[PDB]
RNA sequence: AGGUGGGGAGUUUGGGGGCGGCACAUCUGUUAAACGAUAAGCAGAUGUCCUAAGGGGGGCUCAUG
């Protein structure tokens, strides 16, 4: 019925983990595993050190937010919490961490010279004979106008404009494929 | 020269393979980025935007 | 109880609190690094130690200085 | 489409890594002892767990590539053989993979005397919570097997790693304790693993503030024998510690005003 | 031989930042790997909503005997 619980070398805990260390003695007499006390000995350790990490834990902070459910991204004012701290075992690592980065020539063009980077205002862009947005990409889209329009005046033009963009394309992923090399 | 002359410099500093970027001035003192902060010391276009 | 109150002498060479000031300046510097830029003005009457205190952190006689307060 | 670029997305190192996937491989040797000891083993590693099709003939201190292609394919940090020699008795293999290569092998093996969950008596028990962990004796920090043990049993079983915890989710702990202390150079002592149900018995002796807490043994009871072991190269170990890199004079007030000291 | 080499001389010092963007039911020349099936692209009358990703939700199971 008690919940005092003391030992003489102060115990190390780990609240970022819910995990506790007890560098306490520990008795070889009893913990050997022809013994039946063994048992009951091992489970009065666990339940003391239990204990102790209880009491250390919910000493820490408890958020109290004032919305509802809401959202399914939401939580319950009604529910208390404990706000754990930050880790404190410096657990390994299963992957390095990706800082290496694509070395491509505009990059470095862009550092030497004062082009800023293009802020992405938006898709709408602006046309005229149409009374519409008429998006630059992304939906049915000024490329593909040349195509539609049926007035080509200027051997079959509407296939040229496809064949250019694709080997646009091509170039583009020409230079992806070299820029993969750095 | 032989090394005062810029041409040698660009050729062992290897901004000859880039020199399409060449901005008028590139010289040691006042690079570009100086070349061209110093030319604003030296916006009357009347385009008609469309302002969609 | 409101602010740092420098202690400084207008004195053209044998200034008094010129180096903490200086380090008050390069402290304030330190913090607007991002800056890279900063200014400072002074506000006071006319006399008092404006121009002095500008030339004496100059060390030499740069703004016109008399006795007169214009 | 988009599935496949999905899950290439994870396979990717992140910075922030999720739980460490598990992978369960059968050894040629996988006794129906062994069987029921993974069983056991992947309820408390739900639903991060994943078992292999059937038996396997893979050994990882004779072959080490097999497994880190098994992780490649798989995207498996952690991984588990359990395999039982003649002399190596209810021996069980535990890895580690880093970028998909060996980060460290250790041999544990459980005794006769092992009690299976269903053997204990039933209790609620709620899978993905996250369980606690209490660890005895001076060996788990001042021996180097001990403590590697201590950290994959953790890597194991720490679960997330998330700032905020729900009361009610503490609702078993695991007792981590060895079979006494030893002597400088002496044996390593069999590494005794438990698990505990928590009970919330009324604090009436300890006022409100705190309850008095009692404890139920579920298992599964096992003494975990040291065997072969290996460890990464310093260089690896290093790797494995890096840190994402996420001010004088400079602090955020509250109110996130930021202010500084003239001195 | 190599090097400093407007210290010296001739000359100019013109008239310009963002852009590429489509996926499936089709048939044709190449590809075709050659007892063949006919695939992993090129360009094409061909559309179509898959809003250039099919993301979710609810259902079906399939080549071939
Ligand atoms: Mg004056």
């Amino acid at each position: 019925l008690p919940v005092t619980v003391e030992k003489p070398i102060p115990v190390v805990y780990d609240l970022g983990n819910l995990a506790a260390f007890d560098s306490n003695v520990l008795d070889k007499n009893d913990l050997d595993s022809s013994n039946a006390r063994r048992e009951e000995k091992i489970k009065s350790l666990t339940r003391d050190n239990v204990q102790l990490l209880i009491n250390q834990l919910l000493s820490l902070p408890m958020k109290t937010t004032t919305e509802s459910v809401g959202g399914t991204g939401g939580q319950s004012s009604v529910m208390t919490l404990l706000q754990l701290p930050d880790p404190t075992t410096d657990l390994p690592r299963e992957k390095p961490l990706p800082k290496a980065k694509a070395m491509t020539k505009w990059e470095k063009f862009a550092a030497k010279k004062g082009i800023k980077p293009k802020e992405r205002a938006g898709k709408m862009i602006y046309d005229e004979a149409s009374g519409e947005w008429v998006p630059k990409w992304g939906y049915k889209g000024a490329n593909k106008k040349l195509d539609d329009q049926w007035l080509v005046e200027v051997i079959d033009p509407r296939t040229l404009n496809r064949a250019e963009r694709k080997r646009l394309v091509k170039k583009n992923e020409k230079q992806q494929r070299r820029n993969m090399k750095n | 020269g032989t090394g005062k002359k810029e041409k040698s410099r660009r050729i062992r500093e290897g901004d000859t393979k880039d020199g399409n970027l060449r901005v008028k001035g590139e010289n040691f003192y006042r690079d570009s980025k100086r070349v061209k902060f110093l030319n604003m010391y030296t916006f009357q276009d009347s385009t008609i935007p469309d302002a969609r | 109880k409101e602010r740092p109150t420098l202690a400084f002498h207008a004195s053209i060479t044998n200034s008094f609190g010129k180096g903490s000031l200086i380090q008050l300046l390069r402290q304030f510097s330190q913090l607007h690094t991002d800056r890279k830029q900063i200014s400072v003005g002074f506000i006071g009457y006319p006399n008092t130690g404006k121009s002095s205190i500008i030339n004496t952190l100059r060390k030499k006689k740069v703004c016109q200085v008399a006795p007169i307060p214009g | 489409n988009a599935r496949a670029k999905r899950a290439l997305v994870k396979r990717e190192a992140k910075l922030v890594e999720n739980v460490k996937q598990a992978l369960f491989i059968p050894g040629q040797s996988c006794n129906k002892n062994l069987h029921d000891i993974m069983v056991d083993l992947s309820a408390l590693k739900k639903p991060d767990m994943k078992r292999f099709n059937r038996k396997n003939d893979i050994h990882p201190f004779e072959d080490m590539s097999p497994l880190e292609f098994f992780s490649e394919k798989n995207d498996c940090s952690l991984m588990v053989l359990m395999t039982s020699s003649k002399k190596r008795k209810n021996n069980m293999t535990f890895i580690r993979t880093f970028g998909y290569k060996i980060y460290d092998m250790i041999e544990l093996m459980v005794a006769d005397n092992f009690k299976l969950l269903s053997d204990f008596k039933k209790l609620t028990f709620t899978v993905g919570l996250k369980p606690m962990f209490t660890f005895q004796g001076a060996a788990f920090d001042t021996h180097p097997v001990y403590k590697q043990i201590k950290s994959l049993f953790l890597d194991f079983f720490r679960g997330e790693s998330t700032d905020l915890q729900d009361v009610a989710g503490l609702q078993h702990v695991i007792s981590m304790t060895i079979q006494g202390d030893f002597q400088d150079g002496e044996p390593l002592p069999n590494v005794l693993f438990r698990v505990y149900k928590l009970k919330s018995y009324k604090s009436d002796q300890g006022g409100k503030r705190l309850p008095r807490i009692e404890l139920v043994e579920i298992g599964p009871r096992l003494d975990f024998k040291i065997g072969r072991i290996h460890t990464p190269s310093p260089d690896m170990v290093t790797e494995a510690h890096k840190k994402p890199k996420q001010k004088k004079n400079v602090e955020l007030d509250i109110m996130g005003d930021k202010l500084g000291r003239i001195h």
